[PDB]
C-alpha cells in the first residue's frame, strides 16, 4: 500500500498499516454479508438480543448501536459504541465478567449479551475462561 | 474539580450542604456504637433459622413474593435507617465500613459507585495513584432511580437511593426537618446542574439515559419558596 500525502515521520508505517487493515476488514465484511443476511432473518423471530451480535460481525457499529437502543436496552448501546480496541474498557470487561461469574450466586445473564461484553476485552476466545467464544 | 473552581453557585451550594451535614453530625454524637440488633452473627438470622430463600442475593425479595422473616425485615429496616442517617450526616466512609462489617456487600458496592471515573494517566490535574470510580455515571444514576421508584423494599433504603440519585422521597419526608429538606433540595439541585453540565459538555453517551430525569433545576427563590411551604 502507498499513501498519497507524506507525513513527517517516514521511518515507520502507521497510515499504510491502518489502510491495509481497513481494506481487509471491508473485504471480510463484504464476503461474510452473503452468509449473515440469511442468519439475521431467522434470529429476529427468536431473540431480539442476537440481532446486535449478528450485525456487529459485519463491521457495523452504528447499525448495532441503533438496534440496541431501539429494543428496550440502553446499556448495551452505550457499551458497543466503545469498540475501538484500546485499554480501560479491556480490563473493565474482564472485571465485570469475574464479578458476574461468582459473588452474587452465578448471575444467569443472556447468551447474546455475554459475547458482546467479552468481545470488548480484546480477547473473545483467549482471555475468557467462563464466556469463551470457542 | 474544574466546575467547583469556576462556578461560585455550585461551590457555595456545596458549602450549604456541608454545613447542614455538620449539624446532623453534631446531633448524632458518639451514639453510633450502641445499636442493639436482634441478629448477632448473620444477615436475616431469624428468617434463615425459620430454609426458604433460594437465593442469598438482594434481588430474590424483589423477584419472589414474601420470603423473609419479621426479624430479618426489622434488621434490614434498621440498617437502611442507619445508612440514611449516615448519608445525611455526611459519613460516607463510616457508612461503607458499617455495611462491610454487617455483610451488605451489594449495598457497599452501590454506595461506593457515587463518585465518577477519574483516571490518573489521562487527567493530568488530579493525578493520584489508581483509577477509581465508574464510567457509567448516568447508567448508575438511572439504576438508583429505578431501584428507589420500585416497591417491595425498605422505606428508608428507597429514600436513601432517591437522595443518592438526585430525587425526593415521601415516606421519610414526613419526619424530615426544615434543614434536612433544604439540604436535600440543595443536593438535588447540584445533581441536576451536574447532569446538565455533563449533557452540555458531551461527556455522557446518548444512550446512557435509560429513564427520563428531571432536567429542570431549582434556584434560590425556588428553594426559599419550598422551605417556606415546608416549614413556615
Amino acid at each position: 500500500l502507498k499513501e498519497l500525502d507524506s507525513q513527517l515521520n517516514e521511518p515507520r508505517e502507521y497510515i499504510q498499516i491502518l489502510e491495509r487493515r481497513r481494506a481487509f476488514s471491508r473485504w471480510l465484511s463484504c464476503t461474510a454479508t452473503p452468509q449473515i443476511e440469511e442468519e439475521v432473518s431467522l434470529t429476529q423471530k427468536n431473540s431480539p438480543v442476537e440481532a446486535v451480535f449478528s450485525y456487529l460481525t459485519g463491521k457495523r457499529i452504528s447499525e448495532a448501536c441503533s438496534l440496541a437502543q431501539q429494543s428496550g436496552d440502553h446499556r448495551l448501546a452505550l457499551l458497543l459504541s466503545q469498540f475501538v480496541g484500546s485499554q480501560s474498557v479491556r480490563e473493565l470487561l474482564t472485571m465485570q465478567l469475574v464479578d458476574w461469574h461468582q459473588l452474587q450466586a452465578d448471575s444467569f445473564i443472556q447468551d447474546e449479551r455475554l459475547r458482546i461484553f467479552a468481545l470488548l476485552a480484546g480477547k473473545p476466545v483467549w482471555q475468557l475462561s467462563e464466556k469463551k467464544q470457542i | 474539580e474544574a466546575l467547583f473552581q469556576r462556578d461560585s453557585l455550585v461551590r457555595q451550594s456545596q458549602l450549604v450542604v456541608d454545613w447542614l451535614e455538620s449539624i446532623a453530625k453534631d446531633e448524632i454524637g458518639e451514639f453510633s456504637d450502641n445499636i442493639e440488633f436482634y441478629a448477632k452473627s448473620v444477615y436475616w438470622e431469624n428468617t434463615l433459622h425459620t430454609p426458604l430463600v433460594t437465593e442469598l442475593d438482594p434481588d430474590a425479595p424483589i423477584r419472589q413474593k414474601m420470603p423473609l422473616d419479621d426479624l430479618d425485615r426489622e434488621d434490614e429496616v434498621r440498617l437502611l435507617k442507619y445508612l440514611f442517617t449516615l448519608i445525611r450526616a455526611g459519613m460516607t466512609e463510616e457508612a461503607q465500613r458499617l455495611c462491610k462489617r454487617c455483610g451488605q456487600a451489594w449495598r457497599a458496592a452501590t454506595l461506593e459507585g457515587w463518585k465518577l471515573y477519574h483516571d490518573p494517566n489521562v487527567n493530568g490535574g488530579t493525578e493520584l495513584e489508581p483509577v477509581e470510580g465508574n464510567p457509567y455515571r448516568r447508567i448508575w444514576k438511572i439504576s438508583c432511580w429505578r431501584m428507589a421508584e420500585d416497591e417491595l423494599f425498605n422505606r428508608y433504603e428507597r429514600a436513601i437511593y432517591a437522595a443518592l440519585s438526585g430525587n425526593l422521597k415521601q415516606l421519610l419526608p414526613v419526619c424530615d426537618t426544615w434543614e434536612d429538606t433544604v439540604w436535600a433540595y440543595f443536593r438535588v439541585m447540584v445533581d441536576s446542574l451536574v447532569e446538565q453540565e455533563i449533557q452540555t459538555s458531551v461527556a455522557t453517551l446518548d444512550e446512557t439515559e435509560e429513564l427520563p430525569r428531571l432536567g429542570a433545576n431549582w434556584t434560590l427563590e425556588k428553594v426559599f419558596e419550598e422551605l417556606q411551604a415546608t416549614d413556615l
